[PDB]
């Protein structure tokens, strides 16, 4: 059974049964049952938003590459108003963020179609909906979960390592990587910053504090620069 | 029996001569702990062999290139071509990366004995691993421990604790001379009686602190010598 | 302590404790109210 | 047999090691009594996690302060919150009196009996209030990830490292104090002076820790 750690002892917690076990909990978050239970779906949301961030932003710089992600919340005008936008996703979230939130807590309870009466879900696990939600499964569903954490995972850090590059140098991922594939001895993190007990230096915060959006000014700080190597 | 450090002195109890090298010498009581003298012995052996390798490539450096001072070797102007003036930061990474790979294996390897020889890419390639810290296999491809490994072991922790002293030596004496160890020796054989330790001590050649690049590293002898 | 606490119960230490709170507090309102003559 | 604050003398007999950090380190008997010692043990943990926040805040504060990021110091946030922002200090004081008034006046009565905060008379909720241990109050609010509830040898574990951690932190907080009084800058300041001179820049030398220097 792979692990992430080779001829090391997993957690009494993890017997892997869980797709994408690994026995990785060192600090034993997972111990409850009541916890794990929540923090899968937890890791599940997380996982397929993280997944579709990272396509839209690289398809985003490869059709418009003159727009930066991190500015795309700014220099977007559409003929809908920011406020009536923000009101249509706040309901229509709050909507699906409360019938899967009645689906984690009282499992085969919110599967029926409120609307329709003959439209209804068939038996499933929490997190894994299924039906209409699922059209098409070519292959294996133990097989295809694994694949979808483990490309879940990377897609977490893969974000998280979008808006680190955003904020030190300023460019998008894809030009990030052309601007490290261009000098790779120095372009990495060690090569912009170094910290020694007589000095320590930080790479600058590329993103403006604020920026202006309508007469609004929105503060747009960097992610804890104090504690930046 | 087996001679020990000193005449006359008793060797402890858990040291029964079943490591190469022992002579019963243990002033501290440290290898009183079996987990801590496991563990104590990984990490002579490591030291052993890094400082065989930093001697080795001290005197081959000084012998190849005379006009390179190895205690400044360092610094990133006096990397050899196409290595000269490159970024540190870089070079950092790649030695991170790798050396935490290794290290990262080894130290497993030592928690969990027999754990990790296989090939995490490559299944079928292991190593035979007898004893903890020799692998063997990949790691001896000529083939010299199918025989007395017993005597091999003990010549390698010697001539390793003998390169761990001869280091430090090495390291006083470049704080002390300003020079490698031959030109140390060389100066030494001009004139044995105004080149030694007798005057040469109190003094350190380091300076205070050097600017690599753009950041600076402080910098310090190993007694309070004058600067 | 119990013993400790027990000596500390007696007559002359809790008299001691309370004259010096009553005293500390008529003496505090005094320095904030100074010479206070009517009500 | 377990190790003790000072080696080669025997723990007290009302330290028995049952309680986290515990190394036999009561010279004045203070916590002899069972009762007390239990009420010292609460004061003890508040004391810990009040220095750990407390700690934790000037250190990331003084980080702020020392790059360029126009935080102040931690003698000087106060005045620098209230008079930034329009912010009356009695009204603050106020309000985290009453907060603060609600939540210990709950921790103390359910000290003075245990479990009666569960019985649902605050706004119907039972099993976040009803408490673990002494000082330990587990439940859905305050332990959310529920670490307290699995992996008991974890636990203990942990609560070994909050004690030690919260001792830690309350010197810390003791030495941020004489620190200031001392040299009169912000911590972070005091370490980067010690770093750029070990031998020069301590307190042997600040002319105030030593009068005879
Ligand atoms: C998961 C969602 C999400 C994320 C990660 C971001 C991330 C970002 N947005 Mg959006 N946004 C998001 C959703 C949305 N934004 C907008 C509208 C805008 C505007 C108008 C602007 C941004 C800007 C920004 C950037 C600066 C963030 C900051 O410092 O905010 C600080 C403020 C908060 C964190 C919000 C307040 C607290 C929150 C919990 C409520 C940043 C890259 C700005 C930009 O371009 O900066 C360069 C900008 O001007 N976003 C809308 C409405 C359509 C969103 C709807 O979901
Ligand atoms: C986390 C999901 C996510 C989010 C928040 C965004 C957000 C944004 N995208 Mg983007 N995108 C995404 C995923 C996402 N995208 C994916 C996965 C792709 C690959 C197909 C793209 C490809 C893409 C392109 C090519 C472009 C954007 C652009 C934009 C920006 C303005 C467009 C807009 O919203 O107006 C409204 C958008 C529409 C009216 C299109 C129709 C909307 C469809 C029909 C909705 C489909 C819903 C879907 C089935 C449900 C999946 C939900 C799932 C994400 C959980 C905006 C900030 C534009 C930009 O760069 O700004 C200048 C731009 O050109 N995106
Ligand atoms: C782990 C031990 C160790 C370490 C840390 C070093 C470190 C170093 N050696 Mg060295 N060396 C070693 C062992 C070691 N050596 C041994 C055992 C030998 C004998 C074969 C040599 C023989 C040797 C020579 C002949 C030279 C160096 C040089 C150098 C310096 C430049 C690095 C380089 O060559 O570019 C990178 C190397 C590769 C990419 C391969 C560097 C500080 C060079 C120097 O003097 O710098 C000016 C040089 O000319 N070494
Ligand atoms: C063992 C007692 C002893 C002690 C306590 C000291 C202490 C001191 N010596 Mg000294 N020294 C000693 C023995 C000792 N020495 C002997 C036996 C010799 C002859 C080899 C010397 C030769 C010597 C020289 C040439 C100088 C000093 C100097 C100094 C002072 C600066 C510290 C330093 O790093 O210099 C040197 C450190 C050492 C010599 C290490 C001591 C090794 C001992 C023998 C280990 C036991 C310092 C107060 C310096 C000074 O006077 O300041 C201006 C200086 O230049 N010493
Ligand atoms: C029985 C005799 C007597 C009486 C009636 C008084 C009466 C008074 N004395 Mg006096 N005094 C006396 C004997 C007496 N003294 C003696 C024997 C001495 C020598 C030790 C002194 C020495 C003395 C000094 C030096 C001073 C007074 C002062 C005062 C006035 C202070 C009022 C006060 O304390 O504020 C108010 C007290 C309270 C509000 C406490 C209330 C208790 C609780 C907290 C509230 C409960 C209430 C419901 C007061 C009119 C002071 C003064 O200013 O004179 C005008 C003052 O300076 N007295
Ligand atoms: C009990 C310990 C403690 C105390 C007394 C303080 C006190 C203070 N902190 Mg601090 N902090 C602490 C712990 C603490 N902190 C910890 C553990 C951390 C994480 C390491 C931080 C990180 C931190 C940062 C980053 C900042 C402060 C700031 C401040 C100052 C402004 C008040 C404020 O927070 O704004 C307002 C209060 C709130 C926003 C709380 C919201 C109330 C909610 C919504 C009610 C529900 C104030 C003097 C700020 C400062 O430096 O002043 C300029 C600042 O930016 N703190
Ligand atoms: C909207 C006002 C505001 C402003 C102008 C700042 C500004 C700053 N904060 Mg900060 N912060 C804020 C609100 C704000 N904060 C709030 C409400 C919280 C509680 C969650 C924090 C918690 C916080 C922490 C823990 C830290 C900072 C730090 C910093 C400094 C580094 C840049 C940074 O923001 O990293 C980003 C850090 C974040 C936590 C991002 C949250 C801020 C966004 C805007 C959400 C706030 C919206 C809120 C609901 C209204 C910077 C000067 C760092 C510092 O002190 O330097 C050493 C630091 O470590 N802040
Ligand atoms: C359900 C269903 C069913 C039916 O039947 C059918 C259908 C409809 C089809 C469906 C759907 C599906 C979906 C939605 C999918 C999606 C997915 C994804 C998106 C993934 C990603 C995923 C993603 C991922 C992993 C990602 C990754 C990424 C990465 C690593 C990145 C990296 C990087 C970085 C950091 C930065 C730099 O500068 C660059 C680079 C270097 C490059
Ligand atoms: C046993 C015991 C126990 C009992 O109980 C007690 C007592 C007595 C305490 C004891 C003893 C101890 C001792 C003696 C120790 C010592 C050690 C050492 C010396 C180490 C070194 C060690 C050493 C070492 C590792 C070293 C290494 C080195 C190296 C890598 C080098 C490198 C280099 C080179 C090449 C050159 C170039 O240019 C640069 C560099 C980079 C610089
Ligand atoms: C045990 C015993 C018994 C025997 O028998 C005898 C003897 C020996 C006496 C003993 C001992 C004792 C001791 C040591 C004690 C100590 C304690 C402490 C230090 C505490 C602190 C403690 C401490 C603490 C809490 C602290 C806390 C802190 C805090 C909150 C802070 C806050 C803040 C901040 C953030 C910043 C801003 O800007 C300001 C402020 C606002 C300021
Ligand atoms: C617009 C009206 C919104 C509500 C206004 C404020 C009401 C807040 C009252 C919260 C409910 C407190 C009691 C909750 C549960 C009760 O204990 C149950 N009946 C159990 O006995
Ligand atoms: C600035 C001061 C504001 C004072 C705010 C007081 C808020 C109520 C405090 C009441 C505490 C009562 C505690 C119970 C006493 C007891 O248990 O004996």
């Amino acid at each position: 059974r792979p692990l992430w750690l080779p001829g090391s002892t997993p957690p009494a917690h993890l017997k892997g049964d869980l797709p994408g076990d690994f026995g990785f909990d060192p600090l034993g978050l997972g111990a409850n049952a009541e916890s794990l239970k929540w923090f899968k779906e937890s890791e599940l949301v997380h996982s397929r938003w993280a997944m579709a961030a990272v396509a839209g932003i690289l398809v985003q710089e490869i059709v418009r590459p003159d727009v930066f992600w991190y500015n795309a919340g700014k220099e977007v005008e559409s003929p809908l108003g920011p406020l009536g936008l923000l009101a249509v996703e706040f309901f229509l979230m709050h909507w699906v963020e409360v019938r899967r939130w009645q689906d984690l807590r009282k499992p085969g309870s919110v599967d029926q179609d409120p609307i329709f009466s003959q439209y209804k879900l068939p038996p499933h696990e929490v997190g894994y909906p299924g039906g209409v939600f699922a059209p098409f499964i070519p292959g294996d569903l133990a097989e295809l979960k694994v694949k979808e954490i483990k490309n879940g995972r990377l897609a977490m850090l893969a974000f998280v390592g979008f808006v680190m590059a955003a904020q030190v140098t300023g460019k998008g991922p894809i030009a990030a990587l052309q601007e490290h594939l261009a000098d790779p001895w120095g372009t990495t993190i060690f090569s912009k910053a170094a910290v020694v007990p007589g000095q320590a230096v930080a790479p600058p915060c590329k993103i403006p504090a604020s920026v202006s959006y309508k007469g609004i000014e929105i503060p747009t700080p960097c992610f804890l620069q104090g504690l930046w190597p | 029996d087996r001679k020990l450090w000193a005449p006359g002195v008793v060797a402890p109890e858990y040291l029964k001569g079943d490591l190469a090298g022992d002579y019963g010498w243990d002033p501290l009581g440290l290898g009183a702990d079996p987990t801590a003298l496991k563990w104590y012995r990984q990490s002579e052996l490591q030291h052993a062999r890094w400082a065989m390798l930093g001697v080795a490539g001290v005197l081959v450096q000084e012998i190849v290139k005379p006009d390179v001072y190895f205690y400044e070797a360092g610094l990133p102007q006096n990397l050899p071509e196409p290595f000269t003036n490159i970024n540190m930061g870089g070079l950092l990474a790649w030695e991170f990366i790798l050396m935490h790979w290794v290290e990262v294996r080894r130290w497993q390897d030592y928690k969990n004995f027999g754990s990790v020889n296989e090939d995490p890419i490559f299944k079928g390639n292991k190593v035979p691993n007898p004893e903890m810290g020799y692998p063997g296999g990949i790691f001896d491809p000529f083939g010299f421990s199918k025989g007395n490994l017993k005597e091999l072991q003990t010549k390698e922790i010697k001539n390793g604790r003998l390169a761990m002293i001869a280091y430090m030596a090495f390291i006083l004496q470049a704080q002390a001379t300003g020079k490698g160890p031959l030109a140390a020796l060389s100066a030494h054989l001009s004139n044995p009686f105004g080149n030694n330790i007798l005057k040469n001590i109190g003094t350190c050649t380091v300076p205070h602190s050097v600017d690599v690049q753009g950041l600076t590293i402080p910098l310090t002898c190993l007694w309070p010598g004058s600067q | 302590m119990k013993d400790f606490t027990t000596y500390l119960s007696t007559a002359p230490v809790i008299a001691t404790i309370w004259f010096t709170f009553t005293a500390g507090l008529l003496i505090e309102i005094n320095r904030y109210f100074p010479d206070p003559l009517v009500f | 047999v377990r190790p003790v604050w000072f080696p080669g003398n025997p723990p007290p007999a009302h330290l028995d090691g049952s309680l986290a950090g515990d190394y036999g380190f009561d010279p004045l008997f203070l916590g002899q009594e069972p009762q007390t010692l239990k009420w010292y043990v609460q004061a003890e943990l508040v004391h810990g996690r009040f220095a750990m926040l407390g700690a934790a805040g000037i250190i990331l504060t003084s980080i702020g302060a020392k790059v360029g990021l126009g935080f102040p110091e931690w003698y000087d946030a106060g005045k620098v919150v209230v008079e930034k922002n329009n912010i009356d200090f009695p009204t603050l004081m106020v309000i985290q009196f009453y907060l603060m008034g609600w939540a210990e006046t709950k921790r103390w009565y359910d000290f003075k009996n245990p479990g009666s905060q569960a019985d649902g008379s605050f706004l119907g909720f039972t099993e976040e209030f009803k408490g673990l241990e002494n000082g330990y109050p587990g439940g859905r609010f305050f332990d959310p990830m529920g670490l307290s509830r699995g992996d008991a040898a974890k636990y203990q574990e942990y609560k070994q490292k909050e004690v030690k951690n919260g001792r830690l932190a309350m010197i810390a907080c003791l030495g941020f104090a004489a620190q200031y009084a001392a040299t009169g800058k912000g911590p972070l300041d005091n370490l980067a002076d010690h770093l750029a001179d070990p031998n020069h820049v301590n307190f042997a030398t600040n002319g105030v820790s030593i009068p005879i220097a």
